[PDB]
């Protein structure tokens, strides 16, 4: 069973994804329009997921499928008997 | 020889320092290994996911090989004339100082095979 | 904190070297000055995720055969004591402290405070990225978590911050006794192909450059100096020679030990005398 | 919506408990009989139990003592990636 | 920009050596102090377009046989770190820049401006030969081409200019982290005839002198120093000895790496507080 546990959220971001190809964005141009795509889920271009940024610039393309990405990292211990 | 496995080497395949003819004995921290868990292709070794971060060691048999590192008593000669229409020149055996191939290893040469069955009955 | 330079070198080199060899853009940046032939050959052999050939690193005198296509060889080298302080005193601490850790931690809402959680307790908070807490925010650390006033900062409820902090070990106090040591460590690349050795040396130089931003050697192993030897045949008795160019790395570190103190004053006995 | 998951083992070591006293061993004598105790898991006579350190010899006398209850203290860190839509 | 001194040496030596040996006038200028016999023998053997004998240059430890009539042999030698800057900072750049290029470019007429075309885009314009543009000319660079006002300069519609410029790579910005390295490289001429070796050494010295005007070592490999060894028999086990006089060349270069920065400020949030 569990003797001690704690959960923390290492990162919380918004990932951009194409609607047709299904590949996420990797690299972008000066205006941040897409120039490269990638199949990876983590390497994809992402921005902080907070309202201030959202109000501070969706804006690049009509492929309007952002993805709120949240990373949960958990520390725990067990005392398994014999 | 011995190799250390990681999450990357498991998929690519372990590159062996030596060539391979056959394997004598494999082992790891969990004990020996059976034929059902490992395979060899093009002189590199594959393992299943059970040994992601284990060590692996092998006792291996390889073909003997040599390179000519010097030519010694290099030429010996005879004007053979007895029982010949005319004088003939024949080069007698060279002596070679051979050296083993350890630092760099290349696979056995690709010889052209013959379709003659070995130990073929005739009648 | 006794320093093992070789283990630190290995731990810094392995993941960093793998990451550098992972992608082609960084390698092309590194090998800008080299000719097309050697550059492309090295890229074909070692560079890329799907590279068939692979480099290795390890210490000297291994009882097993070691791959001589491309390998990084380390040996410990000499050392010397260069500077000392009065009484060998380096620093004084009230709370036992271990390594310095960097952790990412997203902001969280608590009924009175925004907070960040961490893996382990806090002995001292060095820096929070892009933040300079004022008196109004009333920055407070309470074991695992750090906290600041909720109301006036409520726009930042999910701030994707990261933290540089220090572990907490004990509440005891003591003195740090030690000195500084000037150490030399030798690193050499091995390859039966000389061009591969040259490229390997260049990659080594680049990763040494990159390491200077690392926390540990910023805090522990300052004053890095480098020195390169001549390309020499390491071995001639094989069918083909081994070629390598040794490099000498210098570091300065503080070997030290924590001397605890059990004396704690909590009362005073001011009394006069009579005659 | 767990997009991906991963697990890591940081430590894996054995710790012993007295069946009746409920304490954890911390120290032993030259004969390897218990000398001290603690009620703290973080401070115990840890025996490494990673892959390399199995089949030890230092604590054979301690193991055979019927009053002691071995425990496999294992520490883990698990990473979970969530995709929560827009 | 990691520096490969050996490759630069080879690339500078080969065409320059060929050009020097092409004509007799330069060779006669070089060998003014030598006697008639050796001078004329070397000229007969190697000098001239139609020379039957030819010199060669290459690195050390070649697995193939190497011509020992006249050859330039290079080996890498030692290296040392001599100077550092605060934080290992060398320079700061707003736009990624590659090598410095020199291109000839004839002037062209455009409806409002005279212009010069170039092979590649421009990151920065250093100099235009024999020109000091004033405010009236309003010098502007727009990617590949540089331009100035047409009307008052119309006499120069076909000016046979040449340009020293710098390549453009990216619009990103970053920091240059690195140090200076003091490197030694050894060069030796080989010949079974000692007089040929002497003349070869003199030619080597002259081309080293000529190299100092080169762009690359003016920008990268400053502080050239030379040192000559004694004429010695390189090998005695052959039917005839090999004679060569090693020379040591020193250079100073800046090993550096570009550290990019993603932080760009474009908005400000100046707000007061209340209590």
């Amino acid at each position: 069973s569990i003797e001690k546990k704690e959960e923390v959220i290492a990162h919380n971001e918004v990932v951009f994804r194409s609607l047709t190809q299904g590949l996420y964005v990797k690299e972008v141009d000066i205006y941040s329009d897409v120039v490269s795509y990638t199949k990876d889920v983590d390497e994809a271009l992402a921005m902080p997921n907070t309202i201030n940024f959202k109000n501070s610039r969706l804006i690049m393309n009509l492929d309007l499928e952002p993805l709120n990405k949240i990373q949960k990292v958990i520390y725990e211990t067990h005392l398994e008997g014999l | 020889m011995i190799y250390f496995v990681n999450k990357d080497r498991i998929k690519k395949g372990i590159p062996l320092y030596y060539d391979v003819k056959e394997i004598t004995y494999i082992a790891t921290q969990d004990g020996t290994v059976y034929e059902e868990d490992y395979e060899i292709k093009n002189n590199r070794l594959y393992l299943n996911e059970k040994y992601e971060n284990h060590t692996v060691t092998l006792k291996i048999l390889m073909t003997l090989r040599y390179v000519v590192s010097d030519i010694l008593k290099e030429s010996r000669y005879q004007y053979t004339k007895f029982n010949q229409p005319k004088s003939k020149f024949e080069n007698l055996p060279q002596k070679l100082l051979l050296k083993r191939e350890d630092v760099i290893v290349l696979q056995d040469p690709y010889k052209v095979n013959d379709g003659i069955e070995e130990d073929l009955e005739i009648q | 904190a006794i320093t093992s330079v070789d283990s630190y070198l290995l731990s810094e080199i392995k993941p960093r070297l793998n990451t550098v060899l992972e992608n082609c853009y960084i390698i092309d940046e590194v090998l800008k000055d080299f000719d097309y032939q050697t550059r492309e050959s090295f890229k074909e052999a070692f560079c890329g995720k799907n590279a068939q050939h692979e480099v290795t690193v390890g210490f000297n005198f291994p009882k097993f055969k070691n791959n001589y296509e491309a390998h990084y060889l380390i040996q410990l080298g000499q050392g010397q004591e260069t500077k000392n302080s009065l009484g060998s005193i380096q620093s004084s601490y009230f709370e036992a402290t271990g390594d310095t850790l960097v952790e990412s931690s997203t902001a969280i809402r608590e009924d009175d405070k925004l907070v960040f959680t961490v893996s382990k307790p806090i002995g001292e908070l060095i820096k929070v990225e892009d933040i300079e807490f004022a008196k109004y925010d009333n920055l407070q650390v309470e074991g695992n978590k750090v906290s600041f006033k909720y109301q006036t900062n409520e726009d930042y409820e999910n701030y994707n911050a990261n933290i540089i902090f220090t572990e907490k070990k004990n509440d005891s106090k003591g003195l740090v006794k030690g000195f500084t040591v000037e150490e030399q460590v030798t690193v050499v690349g091995l390859s039966f192909n000389v061009d591969v050795a040259r490229c390997l040396d260049a990659v080594l130089k680049m990763i040494l450059i990159s390491m200077r931003d690392s926390i540990e050697e910023q805090q522990t192993f300052q004053l890095q100096n480098l020195s390169f030897g001549d390309i020499a045949p390491i071995i001639e008795d094989g069918d083909s020679m081994i070629f390598g160019r040794p490099t000498i790395i210098k570091y300065t570190s503080s070997l030290d030990l924590d001397y605890t103190i059990t004396q704690d004053i909590n009362k005073l006995t001011f009394k006069e005398r009579k005659d």
